RNA sequence: GCCUUUUUAUU
DNA sequence: GTATTCGCCGTGAATAAAAAGGGTA
DNA sequence: TACGGAAAAATAACACGGCGAATAC
């Protein structure tokens, strides 16, 4: 998007933030993992940092759903 | 550089330690270079290429 | 200049220089430091191995990139093993562990 | 692979690497392109050329993979397995390595405790060695027949190879053990210290000494070395297998001596040639007299893999072109053309032409691209709707030379490159072609949106200021709006509302200048008042965020105003609220300079006319001055001082009267009285503004532009009289070229000098990496300002922003683990208290790194640094990034201040003055708010007027001293007795006055006798040089004189940062004692301290030329000079103390810092001389493992006694060694980055000799041997790696 | 700069311990005498180049 | 299909 | 034994274009 | 079809620190 600034204060380092959203974006690529917020016509780079713009997604809670995939 | 005489001197820091230095250079057209260099021990050496 | 892919140099498994050969667009020491000093790891290894190095991850990666799939794998630089038979063709011994 | 590790090459280690043999010199043949049997491209030896196919041209169709045939036994095989399979050759005789020979120390040369000069004498076959001595060729035929049966001796690289086969690693160790424990040397003991090191490390890494010697040589690869339709190193592989050839045809023949020893020479010269060259006899050069490039020719250098094709590797999916202006496009944006980014993102193109269906191919594919039909485009802006792509500078002697972008589809083939970050490149539209970058995967576009982005690339690594900073034409348009006019279009009108403005002035029937009164609405909540605001500034207020003030705005708004402007909405708004404020500070500064219409022209500025009486007035006053000179008034020296005064001082005086013709000349009727307001001139508007003129620049435009500077470095003596305006002379315009041709020929060669400055201040930072969160250490160094000059320069504002304190100061004032934000500096800055004790970088022990509190603040972002940051890398770009802008008496207290003298043993005097007994003197202005502003370093002999402890008024003579002459004071007062000083044998007397002889020129008849001056208690001597104007039988007080004793920039970051000692170093003083005179008939003087507590038998050496700073009778201390000159920085690290060098460095090269302008901050500095006080000398062994005269890291042995600290013996301690960037880098662990800063024939020959298998540590090795960088997101991919390992 | 004195038939000309001005150069020119007296300590510092 | 020197030129 | 000078050796920015030359009879 | 390397070249000859080696005292 425009800025990283509201997705950084919500993990705090910022080196943190790329492995999420990396593993954000590699479920999007292969695996399904439609998002939560609404689909637009932009590119996964955002919707990888859209997610985290409001906080649904985080390092903490992304393994937790990894996790959930192995179950099934 | 033109073939002949040349009187130089590197004054200040350049290779000084605290003497300033006198070196004199005679080159030719084409040969060996010939070179009277001092030092901080104030001992004409002669330099050749 | 520009070149996504092109013929390679044939002493290191690398890009070429001008326009005439491609334009194979060099890196430098100079802007190696530039990139990882904002902390681009991801960028950086990609810089130097998946564009020249990785002879068997640049066509992995192209049929990657057609898929529609942008992931990178870890190999091994055909570069530094370059560097690898330059130490080795002297008489000093240099392995990996 | 985690590690790698480097020794010796085995013989059988080097046939373990070859499949074969090869025995032809001719490397093809030469009718066809096709490789001969045991040839140097053949293919049973090394693999087939072609990929699945054989040699002779049967076995094809990829049906097998590992057949060997029989007809030819070429091993068919991929292209690629070619480039890794080697070859060796069987030599007749054994063969010396070059790397380990010519090396400084010699590896061979410390086995066979032999020097450089007789270890290649036996080499080259001119002496022979016993298997020890060293004997001729004409001693040898007396040998045999004399000591013929008891030893047997041989030449070459054989006889060395014998003689490493019979000595033992075991047995020399133990011989060289013995002897370093009861030794009195120096000198001697440094040439043992490395040779017992040689010895130890070898039975830790197992490698024999006789693995050295090569017996058989290993080949490249063919691929490595291709041919070409002729290389310069197959050539030179010609001539190693011809000599290799040769010696095998003279072992069957039985070869007499003489022929066997000259061809032994030249295939030990071969070999010395091919894997190395200009380190030999002779270098070999090529047909075309260039020289020919050996196996070191190619690792090392500029031209070698470590630079070109490791650091230097060319990229794919990657252009170049100039860059443009593109001021419609957004901050985030840029401009890729249509043509250039289609060549760029063609596998881009593909993957979304197979993912919607429109050519599910890769052949059709590539025809629906070449085409360049119309349904290509519409899928282009959909990958590049949001794609970030690296910008990317050629030169990045900066971090800000790589961002990232998000580019539109453009025409023309030039890339768009935002006005913002144009200051951050440092690098203007002037027809610069540079490169682009894309990143292709996700995880690595991430990095581009997060890090690397123009938005969040605001605030400047270097400097608290922001580096998005309106350099020339935005500023402009900010400037010419923010002025106030009398009678203006629409004077003295109401308005509804800041965005009545716009309305009101895009009509046109008010100017874009009127003193009005507009309605605003500010925030922190809103407050709402009627005051004096422009029309200009009315527009500013609807492209500001909320929250920011209106007190910022109020100014003329120019370059360095607008500074803090960016500063204070990243500080308080945030940077969600700064993308926007800054892309509409340049969508307001650029629509508004089109109709602002400042230009430049021969009406706009104008000479003035006390310009033409003062230079009139200045020819008129140098008439004087040289008739002066001809009647002999004043000498040649004071006329030349002369001059330059005169027109200095005109040279000012033509600047306030072109500056007042500047700013209040232009008056307009305001309906009566005639005012002075400022001028509206748009030369003045450049100029006030500091955007690309400042006050100089005009100086040399309207005016005379001065003195001019010689290229010795002298100045002209008659300056340029006229101006640029009416044009200059023929010879003035060839004066001022005296000081512009200079001025660019040193700014295009510290280029050279500060871009190696560049590389050598990254690759000695490049391991230092924070990975600690908290450690819990309270450590750290005192923090004080710059006090030495008139006026502050950088308080304590900006130089303790962003740092965590390590102890707690008091008025409890601050906490400890808390990091001083912007508004807890200003409440340091409100308490003005000094002597902060803050977390330094070189006070933080960790391993490899330092810690993130340790740190401080990264001033690039709002928070604090983040763990796993590239913390040495980005200090030593904002380091080099200022080396190419930086060029390569009484007192007078004006300000007011009470005076304070520390450590000085002030007593009374005659007539009550402060008089001072110390060498090392240092006044405190201190303030009575608590602070201090002024300080002055004045010699030992200064008269104070007041003592300590008082206030002292501003402009007020404080003290008055002498720095020709050297006085000597006394403590006490008493008679005086001139003890053992006679007349005649070392005093002479020069008419009524007194002198002593020097040392040297004196007779021998008074070496001996030293005069003394004793109290009648403390004894007083005095040294040479000295006139002593006091007789015998006067009273004098403590304060008397008793003896009179007569007498770039660039290059000081180089010499600093390398720890080099200067041609005059200051030496410092050991143990705090009782100082003698020396000891003659050495040539040089010699100093000693014999203290009651301290070392006796220490001595020191002095050259003549130098004086002695503190006496012989006073007592001298640790920390004083003893030589006058610039501090070495060697001396100040074992002497002064580990936190003293770290202050000493920063401060002299911000010292010089500030003489250009720029603004670096302290702890950038301070990661250097952290990655140069990272080598330690420790001082005694005791329970460690390592010997105490080895040189090892600081984090080895921190480690390593904290594991002592656990156990119940104590740790020993250590003593740091301050080794440059040059020093440090190359003799460290990780050898991959210090083979690639500079000699890799000499630090490969220092880490196999040793071992040194690094741990994958450190940004240079992982980028050469190209995996994860542990300073950015794979600092958690190491993270996870050590909890995995 | 020599510390004892030159003396010619009986005349001080150079002063003993002493730096002396350009006075004497031009004095000493009019009354050019081919002997003075040397003490044997000044000629043992020199070389003798034959 | 290249590589290395040299020259010009750019920042 | 202790310096001391010096021979040789490390380094001398980065990036695009053209030219010959790629062993000698 | 052979040797690739030597002595002459009627060679090209820099500057600012540095490390080890061969002397004076
Ligand atoms: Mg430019
Ligand atoms: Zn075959
Ligand atoms: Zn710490």
């Amino acid at each position: 998007r425009v800025t990283v600034q509201d997705a950084v204060e919500k993990i705090g380092n910022r080196f943190d933030l790329v492995l999420v959203a990396a593993r954000r974006a590699r479920q999007m690529q292969v695996g399904g993992k439609d998002p939560l917020v609404p689909e637009e016509n932009d590119k996964t780079t955002v919707i990888a940092l859209r997610e985290i713009e409001e906080g649904l997604i985080n390092n903490q809670i992304l393994d937790v759903r990894e996790r959930q995939e192995q179950q099934e | 550089r033109s073939p002949g005489v040349f009187f130089d001197s590197d004054k200040g820091k350049t290779h000084s330690s605290g003497k300033v230095l006198y070196n004199a250079r005679i080159i030719p057209y084409r040969g060996s270079w010939l070179d009277f260099e001092f030092d901080p021990k104030d001992n004409l050496f002669v330099r050749i290429d | 200049h520009a070149r996504s892919t092109g013929s390679y140099s044939l002493v290191t498994q690398q890009p070429l220089g001008g326009k005439a050969q491609f334009g194979g667009q060099r890196f430098g020491e100079m802007e190696v430091w530039a990139l990882e000093a904002y902390g681009a790891a991801y960028t950086l290894q990609e810089m130097l191995t998946v564009k020249s190095d990785d002879v068997n991850g640049r066509t992995k990666m192209y049929k990657n990139i057609v898929d529609g799939n942008h992931q990178m794998e870890p190999g091994m630089p055909e570069s530094f093993n370059v560097l690898l038979k330059e130490i080795r063709s002297l008489g000093i011994n240099i392995e990996l562990e | 692979f985690d590690a790698i590790k480097i020794a010796l090459a085995s013989p059988d280690m080097i046939r373990s690497w070859s499949f074969g043999e090869v025995k032809k010199p001719e490397t093809i043949n030469y009718r066809t392109f096709k490789p001969e049997r045991d040839g140097l491209f053949c293919a049973r030896i090394f693999g087939p050329v072609k990929d699945y196919e054989c040699l002779c041209g049967k076995y094809k169709r990829l049906k097998h993979r590992g057949v060997i045939c029989e007809k030819c036994g070429v091993e068919v095989t991929q292209t690629k397995v070619r480039r890794e399979r080697m070859g060796h050759i069987e030599l007749a005789s054994p063969t010396a390595h070059i790397w380990f020979l010519k090396s400084l120390p010699s590896r061979i040369g410390l086995l066979l405790d032999m020097p450089l000069r007789d270890i290649e004498r036996v080499l080259y076959f001119e002496s022979y060695v016993v298997i020890q001595q060293i004997l001729t060729e004409e001693q040898y035929l007396d040998a045999l027949e004399e000591f013929g049966d008891e030893f047997d001796a041989k030449m070459g690289a054989e006889a060395i190879q014998a003689l490493l086969k019979s000595m033992d690693l075991e047995q020399e160790c133990e011989q060289l053990r013995e002897e370093l424990n009861e030794t009195n040397s120096e000198t001697k003991r440094k040439k043992l210290t490395k040779r017992i090191k040689l010895l130890e490390a070898f039975v830790q890494s197992g490698n024999k000494p006789e693995w050295m010697i090569l017996t058989v040589l290993p080949v490249l690869p063919p691929d490595l070395r291709p041919l070409v339709p002729t290389s310069d190193l197959n050539d030179l592989y010609r001539r190693v297998i011809n000599r290799n050839n040769r010696l095998k045809r003279l072992l069957d023949l039985a070869a007499p001596d003489i022929i066997v020893r000259n061809e032994k020479r030249m295939l030990q010269e071969a070999v010395d040639a091919l894997l190395d060259n200009g380190r030999r006899g002779r270098a070999i050069t090529g047909s075309n007299k260039r020289p020919l490039k050996s196996l070191a020719d190619m690792i090392k250098g500029k031209q070698g893999r470590f630079r070109q094709n490791l650091l230097g590797k060319r990229v794919d999916y990657s252009g170049r072109s100039v860059i443009t202006v593109g001021p419609y496009l957004r901050l985030h944006q840029c401009g890729l053309p249509k043509k250039m980014a289609l060549e760029l993102f063609k596998p881009f193109i593909y993957g979304k032409l197979e993912l919607r269906g429109l050519a599910t191919t890769i052949k059709a594919a590539k025809k629906m691209v070449e085409r360049e039909e119309a349904v290509v485009w519409d899928i282009l802006d959909e990958v590049i709707r949001e794609h970030p792509v690296l910008l990317n500078r050629a030169p990045t002697l900066h971090r800000l030379g790589i961002q990232a972008f998000e580019p539109v589809l453009i025409e023309g083939k030039a890339i768009q490159l935002h006005p913002l970050v144009c200051a951050a490149y440092n690098a203007d539209f002037d027809g610069d072609q540079m490169a682009v970058h894309v990143p292709l995967t996700l995880e690595a576009q991430l990095e581009a949106r997060a890090l690397m982005m123009s938005t969040n690339n605001i605030l400047s690594p270097a400097n608290g200021e922001p580096i998005i900073v309106p350099s020339q034409d935005v500023v402009l348009g900010l400037y010419y709006m923010t002025r106030d006019c009398v009678n203006a279009k629409g004077e003295g009108m109401v308005l509804t509302g800041p965005k009545e403005a716009e309305r009101l002035y895009r009509s046109g029937l008010a100017s874009l200048h009127a003193r009005v009164k507009v309605r605003i609405t500010e925030y922190e909540v809103a407050k709402t008042s009627l005051k004096d605001t422009t029309v200009g500034r009315a527009i500013l207020w609807m492209i500001v965020p909320k929250g920011l003030p209106y007190s910022i705005v109020n100014q003329a708004l120019g370059k360095k105003a607008i500074s803090k402007m960016l500063n204070t909405c990243y500080r308080i708004l945030g940077l969600k609220p700064t993308v926007i404020f800054a892309d509409q500070i340049m969508y307001t500064g650029f629509a508004y300079a089109a109709r602002s219409g400042a230009s430049v022209g021969i009406d706009d500025m104008v000479i003035p006319e006390k310009k033409h009486e003062i230079i009139s007035e200045a020819e008129a006053e140098v008439a004087e001055i040289q008739e002066q000179f001809q009647s002999g008034l004043v000498t040649a020296g004071e006329r030349y001082n002369k001059v330059i005064d005169i027109w200095a001082a005109a040279n000012d005086r033509v600047s306030k009267a072109m500056m007042d013709n500047l700013q209040t000349e232009t008056v307009i009727n305001r309906d009566g009285q005639e005012e002075k307001q400022v001028s509206f001139n748009s030369i003045y508007m450049m100029a006030d503004s500091g955007a690309r003129g400042s006050a100089a620049q005009i100086r040399q435009l309207a005016g005379m532009r001065g003195l001019m500077a010689k290229p010795d470095g002298s100045i002209i003596e008659t300056p340029i009289t006229a101006n640029f305006r009416e044009g200059l002379n023929v010879l003035q315009y060839f004066i001022s070229t005296h000081g512009a041709r200079k001025g660019l020929a040193d700014t295009a060669l510290k280029t050279a000098n500060s871009g190696y400055l560049t590389r050598r201040l990254v690759d000695v930072a490049q391991d230092l990496v924070v990975t600690e969160d908290d450690c819990g250490t309270h450590e750290g160094i005192m923090m004080t300002p710059v006090i030495e000059g008139g006026d502050v320069k950088e308080p304590l504002r900006d130089r303790v922003l962003g740092r965590v304190t390590a102890e707690d100061v008091l008025k409890i004032l601050v906490p400890r683990n808390t990091l001083l934000h912007e508004q807890w500096c200003d409440l340091l800055e409100e308490n003005s208290v000094d002597a902060v004790k803050v977390r330094s970088v070189v006070s933080c022990d960790t391993d490899f790194g330092v810690c993130a509190h340790c740190y401080g603040r990264d001033l690039a972002r709002g928070h604090i640094i983040n763990k796993g940051e590239a913390i040495g890398v980005i200090a030593a770009q904002s380091i080099g990034e200022p080396g190419t802008q930086l060029t390569m008496s009484s007192i007078q207290v004006k300000n007011k201040g009470s005076i304070k003298l520390s450590n000085v043993k002030s007593v009374v005097n005659s007539s009550g003055k402060l008089v001072i007994t110390s060498r090392n003197t240092e006044l405190k202005l201190i303030d009575e708010f608590g602070r201090t502003k002024e300080s002055y370093k004045v010699p030992y002999g200064a008269v104070l007027a007041k003592g300590d402890g008082e206030q002292v008024a501003g402009g007020e003579t404080v003290a008055n001293w002498d720095p020709h002459t050297m006085p000597v004071i006394t403590e006490v007062s008493g008679f005086v007795r001139f003890t053992d000083m006679i007349d005649g044998q070392t005093i002479t007397r020069q008419t009524s006055s007194l002198v002593v002889l020097d040392s040297a020129e004196r007779t021998a008849g008074g070496k001996d006798l030293r005069p003394a001056l004793k109290i009648v208690p403390a004894q007083y001597f005095l040294p040479g040089k000295a006139i002593v104007q006091l007789e015998d039988g006067v009273q004098i007080s403590s304060g008397d004189t008793l003896a009179r004793i007569p007498q770039g920039g660039l290059p000081r970051v180089a010499d600093l940062f390398e720890a080099r000692r200067p041609k005059e170093p200051a030496i410092l003083a050991e143990i705090s004692g009782i100082v003698s005179f020396g000891k003659e008939t050495k040539g040089k003087r010699r100093l000693v301290i014999t203290p009651v507590d301290g070392s006796d038998p220490y001595e020191e050496m002095i050259p003549k030329w130098r004086q002695l700073n503190v006496f012989e009778g006073e007592r001298v201390e640790r920390g004083d000079v003893i030589s006058d000159g610039p501090e070495a920085p060697h001396d100040i690290l074992r002497l002064r103390g580990v936190h003293a060098v770290t202050r000493y460095i920063v401060n002299e090269v911000q010292d010089v810092y500030r003489l250009q302008g720029v603004k670096i901050n302290d702890k950038h500095i301070e990661v250097i001389v952290r990655q140069m006080l990272r080598k330690a000398t420790i001082v005694n062994a005791g329970s460690s493992d390592f010997l105490e005269g080895e040189q090892v890291e600081y984090s080895r042995v921190k480690i390593a006694n904290r594991e002592l600290e656990a156990n119940g013996k104590v740790g020993a301690t250590y003593s740091r060694d301050l080794l440059g960037i040059t020093k440090a880098s190359l003799a460290t662990e990780s050898f991959i980055s210090a083979a690639s800063f500079q000699e890799t024939t000499r630090v490969l020959t220092e880490a196999a000799v040793a071992g040194k298998r690094d741990e994958l540590r450190g940004l240079k090795e992982n980028v050469i041997v190209g995996r994860l960088i542990p300073a950015g997101t794979g600092y958690a991919y190491h993270q996870d790696r050590m909890r995995r390992r | 700069t020599a510390s004892f004195d030159i003396e010619a038939n009986g005349k001080v000309y150079v002063e003993k311990g002493r730096r002396i001005t350009a006075r004497h150069i031009r004095q000493l020119e009019k009354d050019d005498v081919k002997l003075i007296e040397v003490p044997v300590e000044y000629i043992a510092g020199k070389v003798v180049a034959k």
